[PDB]
RNA sequence: GUUAAUUCCGUUAACGAACGAGACCUUAACCUGCUAAAUAGGAUCAGGAACUUCGUGUUCUUGUAUCACUUCUUAGAGGGACUUUGCGUGUCUAACGCAAGGAAGUUUGAGGCAAUAACAGGUCUGUGAUGCCCUUAGAUGUUCUGGGCUGCACGCGCGCUACACUGAUGCAUCCAACGAGUCCUUGGCCGAUAGGUCUAGGUAAUCUUGUGAGUAUGCAUCGUGAUGGGGAUAGAUUAUUGCAAUUAUUAAUCUUCAACGAGGAAUGCCUAGUAGGCGCAAGUCAGCACGUUGCGCCGAUUACGUCCCUGCCCUUUGUA
């Protein structure tokens, strides 16, 4: 059903779509996009490094759960 | 050259001192009985069983 | 809410037990690389590690970890040899259809690194006594990062 | 003190609804969902256990999950979370709220007078109740992350705010009124 | 006469029987006063056997759970040889194998 | 100098956890109760801690030594020793009064007693203890 | 239950028929009192005739037996 | 809807397979009522037909 | 009436007894007590290494090194629960329930032992336990070479692995108990692997071994696709046991990549360290466990009732 690659025309999207929403998961990734869930875990690294979100906890190693940064 | 293959090891190699039958054979501890044989006389050897 | 608790002093920085075991591996695998010496085996494209494991490893610093989790491993226990290093990274083995059992790790991986830290003399023998051992510049050669990686 | 992973209060709060009361255990409370204790030799030690203990050990299953209450920890530990992510307030008194409306309020039990099997309308206990509730948590939880690649965590953290809520959506409120629905004919 | 170590070994089978020996040979070292320390009791040996109880196959498949035990036990001296096999070759007991070794 | 060693038992897992006079250290064989994974239930191995409080602590150190069990069965072990030493720490020394307040509070909160649940034995014609295999009829 | 059998009964209500003397209401001066008036081999049978001689001298306190 | 009451004693255990209980409940009046599983003295339960009371025994 | 019980108190043309039950025996739970241990350790006192050099500041290591000790370890002697105490429940007799205390209060948990009658139960293939019959050299005795018990249109019974994301995979972290050996195997070199080779300890609380067991934990990649879940079916190669491996004894290395998406009607097992899951060890054994018998580890849900189903025990009752 789902998208492999970034698309991108989506991209461009991509970084106004997820800052947008309240809960940033693996699964919302695909819910608002229509991409297997690997991309997701790949974007919201980089959505930490250059971008704005941060952690909800410090981590963890299976279920990640971001929020929005609020600013 | 007659009525000798090599007997080593196996079934075939060994049998019970008391009643001479190799199925059902104890070798725990180097006993060398048949379990017909083996457990009316344990009591005798020193096996007592409980719990 | 934030995370409550202390211990009743901070935490001693000086021996390599202080240090959590994961990132003191992280920090000594990337020595072995910017160092240079400890050098690198032919057959390093095959392996995967075990007779048990099905797959050969994802990271190409599979062998520089191993090293750095075997040298500390030292430490922990003095004296071990080859049979011994094939207990600690032994695994569940999928038999198939059956059931599962244990098994032991590669005999040729785990004794190249140990004679790679004998070239350089921070583990050796111990001819007449069973089993190997970190001499007295492999102590130093450890807890002068253990500190560092802390900080 | 007490808290819940640290980042919660035991203290404060309150039970939602009259009955189900003291049943449930709050009140005092332990750090970590996790006991290892005696509570099966009477038959009213099963309500002196915190009802997050209840959750994380009914809620490995079945045969392959089963045990493992470390891991069952981990997902309630993450669940606690993301109630907190949305309508943030209390996990516990979000969740204390979910199992307050989560099971059965009324039966049917099997009296015939001899000779037949035939239905009667019954009012469940207290304790029941808040049994039936937790297992109706997750069971819809289970049941909605089983085939989809949906986090465990994320079917109990998502089932537990439907719970409170009036929605229906979910597979526990559902089968509340699924009961309600035969138990109403059974009078 | 030299210095010497000796540490004797006892084994059987039943417990009443080396409770005998273990009382008897410390009051017979006492007899001299020899460097006495008391009986050393090592861990247990449970030799066990598990059969069926049929012959053939049939009913339920029972089972006998068999046992011996072996009793491990070290009397301890400091004193020369000579001196000791008066102590032990006096109160042999029935079915009790004995064996006294230097160091 | 100031000594009293003390045993937990969860199973058959034992942790005998000396404690001294000193600086406010308490560690599992050479660790810090910092490791002690799994890590969730680190926070357990410091619930006579949390519970007493640090400024306690400080005066003395502790060093457990553990075998036995597995890993749960060990963190249970180690709670319970530690426990035990500062509640074992006053009879011999501090004054004796205070025992009852530090005892009791952790009683109101069996860190001391030690749950005697064993593994019961297998039987013959199953499985499992209790569990039997399967019956066939026709 | 706690039912015990007349073995046990005979040997506790021929107890405090003789050596009524002797024994108090208390239990554990009891327990030693037993044990040297008469023989008992086991250990778990001098406690549970000991009960009973002590449960004998409750009813004797309370009413004629 | 529902509307709480408080149990006063059991009465017995009923039915074939003994599973539901009968209880006098107490409302917050009297009857007597079925309830499905564990029950004691000094307990409080909710009832929607605060009518229909179940038969003696 | 009471009990797990023909177990008790009591009622009485019965009285006094015996076996079974109970007691008993073994094991599991708690003793800062008793009595000890160069074949279990701890603490000491002196030395070595490393970081710190903060200072007797944290962590490893050392010795018939010691003076002297027994909390864990081991096991002889013992103690300990009597439903003791409180309040209910009963001709308050036998005894139940609930709460407090306590290591432990279902007879404290779990087993061994097991009566009288039997059943045309099973075993002449466990036997030098045996009557009778058979056959006894052109053998149904015995033993040697080879095959067979493993042969497959298809029914039925115990098990194993599965269908995935509470997961699979790759790395790292660190924890058990029962055994068992005249074969069990450390140590060093060779080899992707299996395995081999040269030394080496062990009649075993001393050596293998503190058997660094796996569910578990931490950090990565995979993305709902029968996919990397699943590992059947099949070709080709390298070692190992044996005198001999083909109908392939196994163990490896590469491939080959099916059925199966939670199982129809029926029906089994089970109440707390229990169910279930996860391994380990022993028995048969030259070699082979998907089996049985024991052992631990992780550790829930739900009852504390009942005679509806399926059986059981005792009375009154009917019977061709």
């Amino acid at each position: 059903n789902h998208s492999v690659l970034f698309d991108k025309a989506t991209y461009d999207k991509l970084l106004a779509d997820i800052p947008k929403a309240r809960l940033i998961t693996p699964h919302t990734v695909c819910e608002r996009l229509k991409v297997n869930a690997s991309l997701a875990r790949q974007a919201i690294r980089y959505l930490k490094d250059q971008g704005l979100i941060k952690i909800v906890g410090e981590h963890h190693h299976s279920q990640y759960i971001y929020t929005r940064n609020t600013s | 050259l007659f009525n000798t293959r090599p007997k080593k090891f196996g079934p075939g190699s060994r049998q019970c001192r008391v009643c001479f039958n190799r199925h059902g054979m104890v070798r725990k501890y180097g006993l060398m009985m048949c379990r017909q044989c083996f457990r009316e006389r344990a009591n005798q050897i020193g096996f007592v069983k409980y719990r | 809410p934030a995370y409550l608790y202390e211990t009743p002093l901070e935490t001693r920085v000086h021996t390599v037990k202080d240090v959590k075991a994961d990132a003191f591996i992280a920090l000594y695998a990337n020595h072995l690389k910017k160092r240079g010496r400890f050098q690198l085996p032919k057959w390093i494209d095959y392996v995967k590690t075990a007779h048990a494991k099905e797959l050969a490893p994802y990271d190409p610093d599979w062998l520089y970890i191993r090293a750095a989790a075997i040298l500390r491993h030292l430490y922990i226990r003095p004296d071990c040899g080859v049979g011994g290093f094939r207990k600690v990274f032994s695994c569940r083995q999928r038999r198939g259809v059956r059931p599962n059992h244990t098994s032991k790790a590669s005999g040729k991986i785990i004794r190249y690194i140990l004679q790679q830290f004998e070239e350089m003399g921070l583990v050796e023998s111990d001819p007449e006594k069973p089993g190997r051992r970190l001499t007295k510049n492999g102590q130093r050669e450890l807890d002068v990062i253990a500190r560092q990686c802390a900080k | 003190e007490a808290k819940l992973f640290g980042r919660w209060s035991y203290d404060d709060v309150n039970v939602s609804d009259l009955s189900l009361v003291d049943y449930i255990a709050v009140k005092a409370c332990v750090f970590v969902p996790h006991t290892a204790g005696r509570y099966q030799k009477k038959r009213f030690r099963k309500a002196m256990c915190p009802i997050v203990e209840r959750l994380v050990n009914s809620m490995m299953m079945h045969g392959r999950n089963n045990g493992k209450k470390t891991l069952s920890v981990r997902i309630v530990r993450h669940a606690f979370e993301i109630i907190h992510l949305m309508t943030d307030k209390n996990p516990i008194q979000v969740f204390v709220n979910a199992v307050e409306n989560g099971g059965p309020r009324e039966d049917s039990t099997r009296i015939g007078s001899a000779g037949v099997v035939r239905r009667q309308a019954v009012d469940v206990s207290p304790l029941r109740r808040v049994n039936q509730a937790i297992y109706l948590i997750c069971t819809g939880a289970r049941l909605a992350a089983f085939r989809n690649i949906k986090t465990i965590a994320e079917c109990l953290a998502d089932e537990i705010m439907n719970c409170a809520k009036e929605s229906s959506n979910a597979y526990a409120i559902k089968k509340k009124d699924e009961i309600e629905r035969v138990a109403k004919a059974n009078r | 006469q030299r210095l010497h170590r000796i540490r004797i070994t006892l084994t059987s089978k039943d417990l009443k029987s080396i409770e005998r020996v273990c009382t008897e040979l410390i009051n017979g070292a006492k007899e001299k006063n020899l460097q006495v320390a008391g009986p050393v009791r090592l861990p247990v040996k449970t030799l066990r056997i598990t059969t069926r109880k049929s012959p053939c196959g049939e009913g339920t498949n029972t089972w006998d759970r068999f046992e011996l035990r072996i009793y491990k036990r070290l009397i301890d001296l400091h004193s020369p040889s000579d001196v000791v096999k008066q102590i032990t070759s006096i109160n042999i007991d029935p079915g009790v194998e004995v064996e006294v070794t230097i160091i | 100098k100031k000594r009293v060693q003390t045993f937990g038992r969860k199973k058959n897992a034992v942790a005998v956890a000396l404690c001294t006079q000193g600086k406010g250290l308490l560690r599992v064989n050479g660790c810090p109760l910092e490791h002690l994974q799994p890590e969730a239930l680190k926070v357990k191995a410091f619930e006579p801690l949390l519970l007493l409080g640090k400024e306690r602590f400080q005066d003395v150190d502790i060093r457990v030594r553990v075998s036995g069990g597995g890993y749960v069965a060990q963190i249970y072990a180690i709670r319970q020793a530690i426990a035990k030493a500062v509640v074992a720490f006053n009879q011999k020394y501090v004054d004796e009064a205070t025992k009852k307040e530090v005892r009791d509070i952790l009683v109101a909160y069996s860190l001391i007693v030690a749950d005697p649940r064993r593994c019961e034995p297998k039987k013959f014609g199953g499985p499992g203890a209790r569990a039997r295999y399967q019956k066939s009829y026709r | 239950g706690r039912v015990r059998t007349r073995t046990v009964k005979r040997a506790a209500r021929q107890i405090v028929e003789k050596y009524y003397a002797k024994l108090t209401l208390d239990f554990q001066i009891n327990k030693k009192i037993s044990e040297e008036v008469a023989v008992i081999p086991s250990k778990r049978m001098r406690n549970r005739v000991a009960g009973f001689v002590t449960h004998l001298m409750k009813r004797i306190q309370k009413g004629p037996v | 809807q529902p509307k709480l009451a408080k149990v006063e004693k059991v009465l017995g255990r009923t039915g074939s397979r003994g599973g539901v209980l009968q209880v006098r409940v107490t409302f917050m009046r009297s009857l007597i009522r079925n309830v499905k599983g564990p029950v004691r003295e000094g307990d409080i339960l909710a009832l929607l037909e605060t009518e229909r009371e179940a038969r003696r025994l």
